[PDB]
């Protein structure tokens, strides 16, 4: 899944297979350096698009004045009543209109979806 | 500790003129090159450019063994003057203005020659992908 | 002992040296150092909580700046010296980088004023003038025309058509020097009029295109 | 414009040298005068706007400049001349402007000149007629806007008009375009879409990796850091993966410069001429606003990386497309 | 010859080549009536041709609010292509970015070359006139200092805009000419920056010599660009919102000086325009120009 970078020349490594070893080895055209592939995964594709919007949003977003704030919904981690509510506004967010809440307390870094 | 307890005050002297120009040599942290390991270092103006405008070229253990090319800075004192402070036997600090800044970068390990032929070969590989319908 | 070779004694020593950023106004004051060259004294104070480095200006130089330390991590800094003779030596390796920034010693009016003082003169701008400066002048003759007229009287380009044999000898000398001589070059050589010179050239030579047109006179093979 | 821009345009002029004795001319201080009309006798009379309409006079102010002439005869002797207030031409003056006589005059003075205090002014007088310049809406220069068009073959196009203080007579536009995700060839689809970037004076679109190599940062990691600030997201790496595939071992900066030079609107038969043309086009025609000078090519690479980064965010859908209708975008 | 020729021709190009000459630049002033003369002097021309029927340029837009009068548009084959700027809205002359840049470098600005690529993600980018001069670790600290300096007017003119896109992680400051900025009253936690004491001083200009620039120097009113307006919260009525109620926001950054101010001179002459149909107001804007006076 992650890119592999050549230690010797800092260039991308392309996996190659040798029958005797039976282990995937990353190969560099520029240099002879080779290393085993623990992942052994050549390619990965996800059509799920299930990435959480909470990871995409950040704690600093709550500080914005324009965003509306609800005292009714408290922050679970620090028990702070004030919290900010906004739509996801992200790719593939048409299916879900779920509200996203970020704690307005500074440095709390707590984000939850309601 | 003892260093914190000790307080040292040293006079600073700036020479109006310096006989030898002071320049900065920079080595990449990732390269981790060691001055002690090098058998010798030779510094000359870059052959490809062939004065001060030409970048310094550093060869370590011969040009083939290692190549470093200095990167000239268009303005070194233009944003602010830079002064080199040197420890002295009296201990009074001496400040020297930096005439030029050079950053030395290691040459790519693979090296070799590309030229027009390499560009054509890469185009041919792209054409081979284009030729196949699938 | 070679100009091409770089001395590595400083690199082996790994002597500690400091790279310090100094403001241009402070640098100008430092450049005009008192006497032979003294700018003041530097006081170093170290405490468990923090380390403070400060420099005090000389009273004569004036007639305390805190230093902001900059991390050297992620870079390696060394000092190399180029002599007037081009001899190369290494002073040492920089251990710390610092910036001289005044704290609470400059007013907002100052520093902003200091930039104006550095500029010295405001940028030039269009200036409106009452009335109009005279645009009409009355010279008897143009200066360039008179300079040419004096030159024409002083020097006459060519002379008369005389001593054709002497001119022929000069043409032979040019032909000996080079197989083909440009007609304009020959006109500079001989004072014979271009038309008379062409007739003498025709007798001893034939103009040749050389495949580039622009026929150039050359001596006849016959 | 009259007080400062006219002076700046003459001040920002290269000296003209003709040679072999060389004569050098420099345009320095600009001098301006209150508008005057020349009679048949040749005696000047101050222009009056009401009178100008009656006689069909054009309201204009004389322009003067200081020219310094230095000539070298190749004998190591220089002759210096100081021409001052040399006539350049006449510039029409907008009514009620500080230069215009009507401004700075009391209402009683205006009544004597038969000029209404109520009249707004702000109109140039040409041939005794009233002409007022009309403001024109224009897209902002030195700004990056991303638009996705179905008609365009490229799925996403980003436009960055570039100029420094309108010094260039024609603004230069550089566009970074992401190819459509769908591929006619399955092999092309398997590698992925290629982000070819349009540049000024290029015969065909140049891939981002090739232009990045020409700027510098030959190492693949260096190109990647400008294109993506954070490598945490796999999908952005997958988008740039075909760009990495097209150029790998060919990291030579001069060869990349030759490749753009050969695929260019202007062709140089000698290899050095192609390199010179490619270097100059990258230095000035491409991203002039970031740096007029050759130095700061690394800053130009950072700005080019930002344009690619915005395109990657637009492909993700994380960043919404810019709107032409937005008034702030318009100038 | 060139300057005179271009103004008379109405085409903005050199005499030798008419290919690059612009269309509709410089038009004869209308002297039919005093109101028509003012309307002609303040005019905006769309880059798109009148023949083009594309809906998006012709259609009125949300960002146009406070910068143009919707009622004052000429009817014809092209609709909304010609617009008149709002009376409050002022086109910015523009200022050099070099003095602001000196403040920015002093105020914790880090150059791109020294900064690592990872650091660029960590610290919000700063663009001045669309140029990536530097990045700042804290967006709010730089923004607060810039805005307070703008009220003083010592370093930055009120016309200059300071957009703060925290979500985009970019800070944009524009001193370029051609921006349109409208003065807006600044609102604090529950009160207008403007006070009754300022109004009484303004009423007597005989000795006080109070001026609009004096209010700008006070910082009670600040010019806001359309891009800044996107990041600026606005209050439709100051007294009602300031009084405790279920307001949309209690921290509006700015307040409109007046709703009627957005309307153009042709729109203002019509009585009770809101009661009248919106197309009828547009028709009267054309009638006012051709009215005989
Ligand atoms: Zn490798
Ligand atoms: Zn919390």
């Amino acid at each position: 899944v992650g890119i592999r970078f050549c230690q010797e020349c800092n260039n991308m490594l392309y996996p190659k297979e040798d029958k005797e070893n039976r282990i995937l080895l990353y190969a560099c055209r520029n240099c002879d350096y080779q290393q085993e592939a623990d992942n052994s995964c050549i390619y990965v594709n996800k059509i799920t698009h299930e990435v959480d919007e909470l990871t995409q949003i950040i704690a600093d977003v709550s500080q914005d004045p324009t965003l509306p704030r609800t005292e009714d919904h408290p922050c679970q981690k620090c028990g702070h009543k004030e919290a900010v509510f906004f739509q996801s506004h992200s790719a593939r967010a048409e299916d879900a209109m779920r509200l996203y809440y970020v704690c307005t307390a500074p440095h709390c870094g707590h984000r939850w979806t309601e | 500790g003892p260093s914190s307890q000790n307080v040292t005050e040293y006079v600073v002297r700036v020479p109006k003129n310096t006989t030898k120009k002071y320049n900065i040599m920079a080595f990449n942290a990732a390269d981790k090159v060691n001055f002690a390991t090098w058998n010798q270092a030779r510094l000359e103006r870059d052959l490809s450019n062939k004065p001060e405008d030409q970048p310094w070229l550093l060869r370590v253990n011969g040009k083939s063994g290692r190549k470093f090319k200095g990167i000239k800075k268009g303005g070194v004192t233009e944003n602010t003057s830079y002064y080199i402070f040197t420890q002295c036997p009296d201990g009074a600090f001496e400040a020297f203005p930096v005439h030029n800044w050079y950053n030395f970068t290691p040459l790519a390990r693979h090296r070799t020659l590309t030229a027009e032929e390499a560009e054509e070969e890469w185009e041919r590989r792209n054409k081979v992908l284009n030729h196949f319908s699938i | 002992a070679e100009r091409g070779e770089l001395d590595l004694t400083g690199a082996k020593q790994n002597t500690g040296v400091w790279l310090v950023k100094v403001p241009k106004y402070l640098s100008q004051q430092w450049a005009k150092a008192s006497g032979r060259g003294e700018v003041g004294k530097l006081r170093i104070a170290k405490t468990q909580g923090r380390t403070e480095v400060s420099f005090t200006l000389n009273e004569d130089l004036a007639n305390e700046h805190p230093f902001v330390l900059q991390s050297v991590g992620g870079q390696t800094l060394t000092v190399f010296t180029e002599s007037s003779s081009d001899k190369l030596s290494l002073e040492g390796i920089v251990v710390q980088r610092a910036e001289c920034r005044p704290a609470a010693s400059e007013n907002y009016m100052r520093l902003k004023r200091l930039q104006i003082e550095e500029s010295s003169k405001p940028v030039r701008l269009s200036q409106q003038l009452d009335k109009v400066v005279t645009t009409n002048y009355k010279p008897v003759a143009n200066h360039q025309y008179n300079i040419e007229y004096e030159r024409k009287k002083k020097e006459d380009g060519k002379r008369a058509r005389a001593d054709k044999q002497h001119v022929l000898d000069m043409l032979f000398s040019a032909f000996e020097k080079h197989q083909y001589y440009n007609l304009k070059d020959l006109v500079d050589i001989t004072k014979q009029p271009v038309v008379y010179l062409k007739e003498i050239l025709k007798e001893i030579g034939v103009q040749n295109v050389k495949g580039i047109h622009k026929n150039t006179w050359e001596l006849k093979p016959e | 414009f009259i007080q400062m821009s006219v002076q700046r345009i003459v001040e920002d002029a290269p000296p003209i040298d003709l040679q072999p004795p060389r004569y050098l001319l420099k345009f320095e201080q600009i001098y301006l005068s209150k508008p005057t009309h020349w009679e048949r006798d040749g005696a000047p009379s101050p222009m009056m706007p009401n009178e100008a309409r009656l006689r069909n006079l054009t309201y204009s102010a004389p322009l003067y400049v200081d020219i310094t002439k230095t000539v070298i005869k190749e004998g190591e002797e220089q002759l210096q001349t100081q021409h001052q207030k040399t006539f350049i031409g006449k510039i029409p003056i907008m009514l009620r402007s500080t230069y215009c006589l009507l401004n700075g005059l009391t209402d009683r003075d205006l009544c004597e000149l038969n000029e209404c205090p109520l009249d707004p002014g702000g109109y140039f007088i040409i041939n005794g007629s009233e002409k007022v310049l009309i403001a024109q809406e224009k897209m902002a220069t030195n700004t990056v806007y991303v638009f996705a068009k179905k008609d365009s073959k490229y799925a996403y196009t980003g436009e960055c008009r570039s100029c420094l203080e309108n010094s260039s007579r024609p603004t230069s536009t550089i566009w970074v375009s992401m190819l459509a995700r769908g591929g006619q060839g399955a092999k092309k689809s398997a590698i992925g879409q290629r982000i070819v970037a349009t540049l000024p004076y290029i015969k065909q679109e140049v891939p981002i990796i090739i232009v990045f190599r020409a700027l510098g940062f030959v190492s693949d990691r260096d190109i990647l850091e400008h294109i993506i600030y954070d490598f945490e997201d796999p999908e952005m790496m997958e988008m740039v993966k075909p760009s990495l595939d097209e150029a790998f071992v060919i990291q030579e900066q001069n060869v990349a410069l030759n490749f753009i030079g050969s695929r260019g609107a202007k062709p140089g038969v000698t290899k050095e001429k192609r390199i010179k043309y490619a270097k100059e086009v990258l230095q000035k025609e491409m991203l002039p606003h970031v740096g007029v000078s050759d130095f700061c090519e690394t800053k130009k690479a950072y700005f080019l990386g930002y344009m690619v980064h915005r395109l990657l965010l637009a492909a993700l859908g994380r960043r919404e497309l810019d709107d032409r209708d937005h008034y702030g975008n318009k100038r | 010859d060139g300057l005179k020729y271009s103004l008379a021709t109405g085409n903005w190009g050199d005499q030798k080549k008419a290919h690059q000459a612009r269309a509709g630049v410089s038009q004869v002033l209308n002297r039919l009536t005093f109101a028509s003369t003012l309307s002609h002097l303040r005019r905006l021309n769309s880059p798109i041709g009148r023949d083009g029927k594309l809906a998006k340029p012709r259609q009125l837009h949300n960002t146009l609010w406070g910068m143009v009068c919707p009622a004052e548009t000429p009817e014809g084959h092209a609709v909304g292509l010609v617009k008149n700027l709002a009376l409050m809205a002022y086109i910015s002359v523009g200022s050099q970015p070099s003095p602001i840049l000196e403040f920015l470098e002093e105020w914790s600005m880090e150059n791109l070359e020294e900064i690592s690529p990872a650091a660029i993600a960590d610290a919000t980018k700063i663009f001045v006139n669309g140029c990536w001069v530097g990045i700042h670790k804290d967006p709010e600290q730089l923004m607060n200092t810039l805005r307070k300096l703008r009220r003083q007017m010592d370093i930055i003119v009120s016309e200059v805009s300071m957009i703060r896109d925290i979500r985009e992680r970019e800070i944009r400051i524009y001193t370029d000419a051609g921006r349109i900025c409208r003065p807006l009253l600044i609102v604090e936690k529950q009160k207008l920056l403007l006070k009754k004491r300022h109004i009484d001083q303004l009423k007597e200009r005989e000795y006080n010599n109070y001026s609009w620039q004096d209010l700008v120097a006070s910082g009670v009113v600040e010019y806001i660009d359309t891009l800044e307006e996107e990041t600026v919260m606005l209050a439709m009525t100051p007294d009602d919102l300031q009084e405790k109620e279920v307001a949309y926001c209690s921290t509006y950054t700015h307040c409109e000086i007046h709703p009627s101010m957005i309307l153009g001179v042709c729109a203002s002459i019509i009585p009770f325009p809101d009661h009248n149909q919106s197309p009828r107001n547009t028709y009267q804007s054309a009638m006012g120009k051709q009215a005989m006076g």
